[PDB]
């Protein structure tokens, strides 16, 4: 599994720029694909989404009408054509694969990121704590709240936890508020009932420092938390 | 000033007509009930082509219940439709049934053409059966909606039917009371095109194509298709022939009397033969019912 | 040859015969006891209300 | 409304795509001819499969002839109960049954008076009147006609057919045994036996099997069309 | 005049 | 020779001794003991869901341990994994050999197995980082068609074949750890015990054999059927099992008493049984027949309790969820149907 993106650089405001994402090592056509941006020294922000088969396409409000997301299944490429770029678009854009079926683990793999620089009713996920001092060996619990109840009638609570190590792309830790992602040690656990969720990291160790983000997957304007930083 | 009699035909010819319509009656009911039972009794043999036979049997049952009783009494012993809405409803239902039978013949031929030339291509299913039966019934209703508003039981007083019992009741004609006379002529022409021209052309060209590829007991199939086409042509031609004669040519008093008293009952006899020949042809020679 | 097959067959029969068998009444009683002990936990035998049925229409 | 979450809707879309792929695969498979290859051990079926084109399970050979796609299923490697798996081949277009004309003389390995040709006749009787093959046609290939012709000068058919009352020439004997094989068919109306004497050139018998499957396809279409 | 036998 | 005749006489004597011991332990039939118990009502089930998409005769199905997912094979070269709650197709696995006769679901949910006329039990990995399903292993070594397969864990699977043997495999190495021999006919089905320390198999020799998985020996042999045993299932307790046979009868055998307990046969039933399955508490024995419908049996009284008549062809597959919530039936009409009772 590998996602590599290119096409960034310095773009004059009001211009256009095409972002690409070459996939390798997995069945690209079977995965829905997302674009997620991160402004410099800011939190993650979901941009667009194209379904497996290009059947369904969603955009964030701040990009609707200017950004076009398309995929080329035979050559395993994901595109994001951007037009009339504003300085508010200065961010690093990530290619996120996401497959959906019963028991699936969406948002599991993220690309490295490509930097774009422009030179001049949504659910609100709240992470009140922005920086928590930690010590290697103890347990740290990260809190999260949502404006709406994420517990659907089917019983799933669509809450996601991500870890972004310094100078690295985010990685999935917990999907649907209870399920540990593959490759994640059992030290990470998640709980909460409908609107308040906590992620406890028992026996914290190094390389777990970084920003922890909470994402909801109940309604498709997907919203991330501000991000809780863990400082050693 | 006229003093006719209710009974029109003399005893021997009248009895011949009742007997002949009785054979048509018994053939139609027996065959169509047998077909309906044989298709219903198996859930597995509910193929779309079988549902076409179900629709054809239903149409023939409606023809049997509707067409020959009313048509036979229109010219055998009564000579007048009763009431005002009765004439309208009788014309409605009999035309509905006739158009349904002809269009289900066309649909059966079309399904046969699909199963013959493109077995997997254009794979027709139950939804196709529902769509085609719905469009057939809608066409049967719509092609006669203007005809269902001109069925006026016009007052024909000073005309009598004093029989041996001296029946006292004013005559009626049940004529197409169009806003102008010319509407009936164009209605007859468009109905003739819609019933005996376009369906007939479709049937003949499609069976010709099927027989052509199959000619490359394969001959017996060609003979069966040719016989079916010849049946649909010959048993249906005289009715519309005399109808067109009356409508356009209008003949003259002697010829008009001759056709009204003789030709039309026989022409209707030929046309109603189709609903009774349907289950012995499409049922026995289908052979899936025979093996069922 | 078939001699080895016959030796295997008689060894298998000797192994089967030496087992200990309980009375059929005891086994019947045990089956009845298991069936009645796990009743009211059998959705097919005792249907559940539509609220608790995950296959409701 | 909808009462479906975003992930539920995405899963429904994935299921719809799976259904579309299944429909496409089903159409592709329906646009195919499936033949079941049968016969005795040394019946020449291997030679036949060579002319058309690890585990002793099932062998599928896939070949194309005149824009018609065939998949023959050699099953002679299965030594288990035939009645326990023969129903898996209900929908085959035709059954290719190969017998050896040279086996009218050779006796079986058991050598218990059970002639090899008699064993082939028993197998054909079992297959032809099987409950699963009432409407399946049989393309009978009579193999090894040349060496049968060579051997017909020495030993006549009296050894295998005590009832034979014809000259020991090749064509009369071949017609006799072909008629005997065809006479085992108790369903002469529902199914047809296409008997052919295999030639050295492949093209002749591949053309024969193509013609036979074309005819049976037309007959099946006629049966589905009410005709026949 | 408009008297006529019934249609199909 | 003399030695062979003496061995045959010894075998006959041992068989007579076994029969005499069985008769001695047979004093009261289970039907007599249960005559005073309250019969179950008319078990009525409704088709809650219909799973469509298969384009040929379905031959096997297996429930996942979560009572929500199931897998089915239908000889159209497809292994479909269904979400039974929403009828969604989770996976559609193309098979190399379209002659599949059996399928299985791993209790962990990570693997599905299938096999058939190719004599190969193919293991499929469902949880792969590539997002698709690949063949993890292809077990070879059976000289007959693969007839049944059941996972013991993620690395052990026991298969029954038409070569009159059952094999316990080690999936990691792809080698037969143990081979179970003794059946004189094609083995048509096996059922693992709840603790997976034993399993029974029914063969075409009209006999069922109880095997020790670890030791590899035939502990017990049960007879009584007059034709091939096409289906077998363990009682939920684990001390009994039921067999469905071509002679249009189902029979309940117990292990401890080493003999038959009851026969589930009706005069109106004349077709063989293709699948059997017990209820969650074992009070109901569900059996699929060739007359297109599945008959529900009062397992303790041999009285027919209900009929599951919803299939237009032979009902070939059966299965009750681990929680007893529902029963799924597969059939040659290319449809699966989930059934459930109503309050």
């Amino acid at each position: 599994v590998q996602l590599v993106e290119s096409g960034g650089g310095l773009v004059q405001p009001g211009g256009s720029r095409k972002l690409s994402c070459s996939a390798s090592g997995f069945a690209f056509s079977s995965f829905g694909m997302h674009w997620v941006r991160q402004a410099p020294e800011k939190g993650l922000e979901w941009v667009a989404y194209i379904s497996s088969g290009s059947g369904t396409i969603y955009y964030a409000d701040t990009v609707k009408g200017r950004f076009t997301i398309s995929r080329d299944d035979p050559k395993n490429t994901l595109f994001l054509q951007m037009t009339s770029l504003r300085s508010e678009d200065t961010a690093m854009y990530y290619c996120v694969r996401s497959i959906y079926y019963y028991g699936s683990s969406p948002f599991d793999f993220w690309g490295q990121g490509t930097t774009l620089t422009v030179s001049a009713a949504d659910i609100v996920m709240t992470q009140a704590t922005s920086s928590v001092p930690v010590t290697p060996g103890e347990s740290v619990s990260i809190s999260c709240r949502s404006s709406k109840s994420l517990l659907h009638s089917n019983g799933n609570t669509y809450l996601y936890w991500f870890l972004q190590r310094p100078g690295q792309s985010p990685q999935l830790l917990i999907y649907r508020m209870s399920n540990l992602a593959s490759g994640v040690p059992d030290r990470f656990s998640g709980s909460g009932s409908g609107t308040a969720f906590t992620l406890t990291i028992s026996r914290l160790e190094a390389e777990d420092v970084g920003v922890y983000y909470c994402m909801q997957h109940l309604e498709y304007p997907l919203t991330f938390g501000a991000g809780t930083k863990l400082e050693l | 000033l006229t003093f006719s009699s209710y009974y029109q035909h003399t005893s021997p010819v009248a009895a011949m007509f009742i007997v002949a319509y009785a054979l048509i009656f018994l053939l139609c009911m027996v065959g169509n009930t047998l077909v309906c039972f044989i298709v219903l009794k198996n859930r597995h043999m509910h193929t779309v082509t079988n549902m076409f036979i179900l629709n054809l049997a239903v149409s023939d049952l409606l023809v049997g219940i509707f067409c020959m009783p009313t048509t036979l009494v229109d010219n055998l012993i009564t000579g007048w439709p009763f009431d005002n809405a009765t004439c309208k409803m009788s014309g409605l239902v009999q035309g509905m049934s006739v158009s349904a039978s002809v269009f289900t013949l066309v649909a059966i031929a079309v399904e046969r053409f699909r199963c013959i030339v493109h077995p997997f291509r254009e794979k027709l299913t139950l939804r196709k059966a529902l769509v085609t039966i719905a469009v057939i019934w809608a066409l049967a209703l719509l092609i006669m909606c203007p005809s269902a508003v001109t069925l006026t039981v016009t007052r024909e007083e000073h005309h009598f039917m004093v029989d041996a019992r001296n029946r006292s009741y004013p005559l009626y004609s049940c004529w197409e009371a169009w806003p102008e006379k010319g509407m009936r002529r164009v209605y007859t022409t468009v109905l003739f095109s819609h019933i005996y021209l376009a369906p007939l052309a479709l049937i003949v060209v499609m069976y010709a194509r099927i027989a052509r590829k199959l000619c490359q007991r394969r001959a017996r199939v060609v003979h069966m298709l040719v016989m079916v086409a010849l049946f649909f042509t010959l048993s249906w031609l005289p009715l519309w022939a005399l109808l067109l004669l009356i409508d356009y040519g209008q003949l003259s008093a002697p010829q008009l009397h001759l056709v009204t008293v003789y030709a039309f009952p026989f022409a209707h006899w030929l046309a109603f033969f189709n609903s009774s020949a349907n289950p012995i042809i499409y049922g026995y020679f289908n052979e899936n019912f025979r093996r069922g | 040859a078939s001699i080895a097959q016959a030796r295997k067959l008689v060894e298998q029969l000797k192994m089967e015969a030496n087992i200990d068998r309980i009375k059929v009444s005891k086994a019947a009683a045990d089956l009845m006891a298991y069936c009645e002990a796990h009743a009211k936990e059998d959705p097919l035998l005792t249907p559940v209300p539509a609220s608790e049925n995950p296959f409701r229409e | 409304g909808c009462t479906l979450s975003a992930e539920d809707k995405a899963a429904v879309e994935r299921s719809k795509m799976i259904d579309r792929n299944l429909r496409e695969d089903g159409e592709k498979a329906a646009r195919e001819v499936k033949l079941l290859l049968l016969g005795a051990g040394e019946s020449g079926k291997s030679t036949i499969v060579k002319q058309m084109k690890k585990t002793t399970g099932i062998v599928e050979t896939h070949f194309t002839f005149k824009d018609l796609h065939f998949k023959m299923f050699d099953v002679g490697a299965q030594r288990s109960e035939r009645k326990k798996w023969i129903h898996c081949f209900e929908g085959v277009t035709a059954i290719i049954f190969c017998v050896a004309l040279s086996d009218y003389d050779l006796v079986l390995a058991e050598d218990e008076e059970m002639n090899r040709m008699h064993e082939s006749m028993k197998l054909f009787d079992s297959i032809c009147n099987n409950k699963w093959f009432t409407d399946t046609s049989i393309i009978l290939f009579l193999n090894k006609k040349d060496l049968f012709e060579e051997k017909i000068k020495k030993s006549p058919l009296t050894i295998c057919y005590p009832e034979y009352a014809g000259s020991n020439t090749y064509e009369e004997a071949a017609a006799y045994i072909q008629c005997q094989f065809e006479d085992l068919n108790k369903r002469k109306d529902t199914k047809e036996i296409y008997t052919h004497f295999t030639c050295s050139t492949d093209t002749k018998n591949v053309q024969f099997v193509f013609d036979a499957v074309t005819d049976v396809i037309i007959k099946n279409n006629l049966k589905d069309c009410g005709l026949f | 005049v408009p008297n006529l036998p019934q249609r199909f | 020779q003399s030695e062979l005749d003496q061995l045959r006489q010894e075998a006959e004597q041992l068989k007579n001794q076994i029969r005499d011991a069985r008769k001695a332990c047979a004093d009261a039939t289970l039907s007599q003991i249960t005559n005073n118990i309250d019969p179950v009502g008319r078990i009525q089930m409704r088709t809650r869901r219909t799973l469509r998409g298969h384009l040929a005769k379905i031959y096997a199905m297996h429930w996942g341990t979560d009572s929500r997912l199931l897998v089915s094979a239908s000889q159209d070269g497809k292994l479909i994994i269904w979400d039974s709650y929403t009828t969604n197709k989770v996976h559609a696995i193309p098979l190399r050999s379209s002659w599949v006769m059996t399928c299985a679901y791993a209790p962990s949910g990570n693997y599905v197995a299938c096999g058939g006329l190719d004599n190969i039990c193919s293991i499929y990995n469902l949880k792969t980082r590539e997002g698709n399903v690949r063949v993890s292993r292809e077990l070879a070594g059976h000289t007959g068609y693969l007839s049944c397969c059941r996972f013991l864990d993620d690395n052990q699977i026991v298969t029954s074949s038409g070569d009159t043997t059952c094999a316990l495999w080690d999936i990691e190495t792809g080698q037969q750890t143990t081979t179970f021999t003794g059946h004189t006919g094609d083995v048509m089905s096996l059922s693992l015990a709840p603790d997976t320390r034993l399993f029974v198999s029914g063969a075409c020799d009209a006999s069922a054999k109880l095997w020790d998985v670890r030791e590899g020996m035939c502990r017990q042999t049960f007879t009584g059927h007059e034709s091939d045993i096409n289906a077998i299932c363990f009682f939920p307790n684990g001390n009994a099992f039921a067999t469905g046979s071509d002679d249009a009868t189902c029979r309940l055998f117990d292990l401890r008493a080493d003999q038959e307990l009851m026969t589930y046969s009706h005069d109106n039933i004349i077709c063989g049984i293709t699948s059997v399955s017990f209820s969650k508490s074992g009070r109901l024995l569900l059996a699929g027949y060739d007359d297109f419908n599945c008959n529900v049996w009062d397992a303790l009284k041999a009285d027919r309790a209900g009929v599951l008549a919803g299939h237009d062809n032979r009902v070939s597959c059966l299965g009750v969820t681990d929680d007893g919530m529902a029963v799924a039936t597969g059939s040659w009409d290319s449809f699966l149907k989930i059934w459930n009772g109503s309050s």
